[PDB]
């Protein structure tokens, strides 16, 4: 690969810079290089990969819903914005085949800590749904099957390895509920996920720590936000 | 409106 | 090139769709293409180019000055700042070479209005200005007299034929001002044409519109705080 | 402070 000649050390070190000039493009391609290089990834580069590739697909699903919701208007006009839509969408999943490339060819392991594999199989179902909110037909179900077996993969992990104000198990069941709600059209599965994930989270929400209480109590209230919104 | 999912 | 087969109507199209999602890469692609169907752009195309073309290489050069700060810092180690900043650097050079490219290939001609010809060369100054800000040595003394000759022609032209209260013309005068004080190392010229510039449209706003003295005011604003910063 | 130009 492009990255190839490059020494993981200096990998790194690049994509912190690509972060501090957000550049986010050239911060998923310097982290890739790292990932390509084989050894496992610390804690603090598996954080750099998930925010370097977010940024880039969170870019591009938001231009797809403006230019979706554009071609929804004009249907009731030429083939420009479904074509321009069409490009985009491409290149979304573009991006996202990379990432669950790199995650089924490097990243999944049977071995390493509960953190690291939940971590893994939660980025492989929020990729997955990214791909089902735009797919659809026979496409789409064999992508919602995929995106349920990682999430429900990674809850089995969550629940017997780590205490559930740990902020990893509170995001992976925030994103598995939206799943249930937004792509596999079961809100009593999202509603009932996100109630017995915030409620089983109370019995310890005056002992969090420095690092995970702003994150913790953020994901809390994303759970109640998402609740109001579902109810 | 479409759900919050985790940021970062 | 790649936007060949696509009717230029359709291209102008993509680009506001590109504008509205966001796409400024995707955006200056599109107005390429209808550049290179060899027609004239009309006021509202000139200024889709212009945007999407402003807003990539903004992007670069906020990019190449977060890292060339970091490089100075880091001077007073390893490769990899430096390297990262040499390859922003390159990305830089190759836009403002395809600015400039069309703008002599296709846009500055003999022809039209006063307007547009004015619009043009200004465009020509300041892509040379951005070249500048990175070059060194020769290629730098060569750069800073194309820009010049460039804005000195665009001034000539708006000096004969457009008022001095003309939002294009005051334009011109700040970017050029702006190249006397950063690049050219004449800080005397610089105070002296946005002083000249200002007074000479502070002379006719009570002759103007309600929107022409807003128009005028804001570049006039920016004339004067650049007076308070150099003075 | 860098001096501004035209937006």
């Amino acid at each position: 690969g492009a990255m190839g000649s490059m020494e993981r050390a200096s990998l790194i070190q690049k994509a912190k810079l690509a972060e501090q000039a957000e550049r986010y493009e050239d911060m998923a391609a310097f982290m890739k290089g790292a990932v390509e290089k084989g050894e496992e990834l610390s804690c603090e580069e598996r954080n750099l990969l998930s925010v370097a590739y977010k940024n880039v697909v969170g870019g591009q699903r938001a231009a797809w819903r403006v230019l979706s919701s554009i071609e929804q208007k004009s249907n009731e006009k030429g083939p420009e914005v479904r074509e321009y839509r069409e490009k985009v969408e491409t290149e979304l999943q573009g991006v996202c085949d990379t990432v669950l490339g790199l995650l089924d060819s490097h990243l999944i392991k049977e071995a390493g800590d509960a953190e690291s594999r939940v971590f893994y199989l939660k980025m492989k179902g929020d990729y997955y749904r990214y791909l089902a909110e735009v797919a659809t037909g026979d496409d789409k179900k064999r992508i919602i099957d995929s995106a349920r077996s990682a999430y429900q993969e990674a809850m089995d992990i969550s629940k017997k390895e780590m205490p559930p104000t740990n902020p990893i198990r509170l995001g992976l069941a925030l994103n598995f509920s939206v799943f249930h709600y937004e792509i596999a059209n079961s809100p009593e599965e999202a509603i009932s996920l996100a109630k017995t994930t915030f409620d089983e989270a109370m019995a310890d929400l005056h002992t969090l720590s420095e690092d995970s209480y702003k994150d913790s109590t953020l994901i809390m209230q994303l759970l109640r936000d998402n609740l109001t919104l579902w109810t | 409106r479409r759900a919050a999912s985790m940021d970062n």
